């Protein structure tokens, strides 16, 4: 499968999540995603085919993971935007107030701005600390997907927020949305990963 | 808040 940020993948033939970013660990190909998406060794599938398994994850506390893929996968330095793509160029962290977009299998590509950093989410499983908050909308299934600036600086992966009863926060004004992402810098250093760029 | 996932 071609690995692009934002596309759907399933975990153990049950849950759905979105790919965050193509990465390498030495000769190993992988993608970073949300920790809530799977446990170590869970099986990830793309379009019904097995593409790899969860190599490590932390959740709750943090919300991160990486999936090691088979050598047959094609890593690409891109994030889905509809039928178009955003090229990944690096991981400079943007500041509060910067515009950012996110890509995921449920709401597609949505943009907003970063409103706060170091936010704690009290999920039922336990708190997740240090997340960055944005007001781009998102929905069930977007977890793990890419957060990136239009200039291509990858920011982090979708963790959660204030989903409404229709399964997303797109039906409430940007001012009331809390869409939280795990910063990518700490995941690349924790697991020794290098982002694929173009 | 809830994580996400689907």
């Amino acid at each position: 499968a071609n690995i692009v940020g934002g596309i759907e993948y399933s975990i153990n033939n049950a849950s759905l999540c979105s790919v965050g970013f193509s990465v390498t660990r030495g000769a190993t190909k992988g993608f970073v995603t949300a920790g809530h998406c799977g446990t170590v060794n869970a099986t990830a599938r793309i379009g019904g085919a097995v593409v790899g398994t969860f190599a490590a994850r932390v959740f709750p506390g943090n919300d991160r993971a990486w999936v090691s893929l088979t050598s047959a996968q094609t890593l690409l330095p891109r994030v889905a935007n509809g039928s178009s793509f955003v090229t990944v160029r690096g991981s400079t962290e943007a500041a509060v107030g910067a515009a950012v977009c996110r890509s995921g299998r449920t709401t597609g590509y949505q943009c907003g701005t970063i409103t706060a950093k170091n936010v704690t989410a009290n999920y039922a499983e336990g708190a997740v600390r240090g997340l960055t908050q944005g007001n781009a909308c998102m929905g069930r299934g977007d977890s793990g997907g890419s957060w990136i600036t239009s200039a291509g600086q990858a920011q982090g992966v979708m963790s959660g927020g204030n989903v409404q009863s229709n399964g997303n926060n797109c039906g409430i004004p940007a001012s009331q949305r809390s869409s939280l992402f795990e910063r990518l810098q700490p995941i690349l250093s924790q697991y020794g990963l290098s982002l694929v760029t173009g | 808040a809830a994580p996400x996932x689907a």
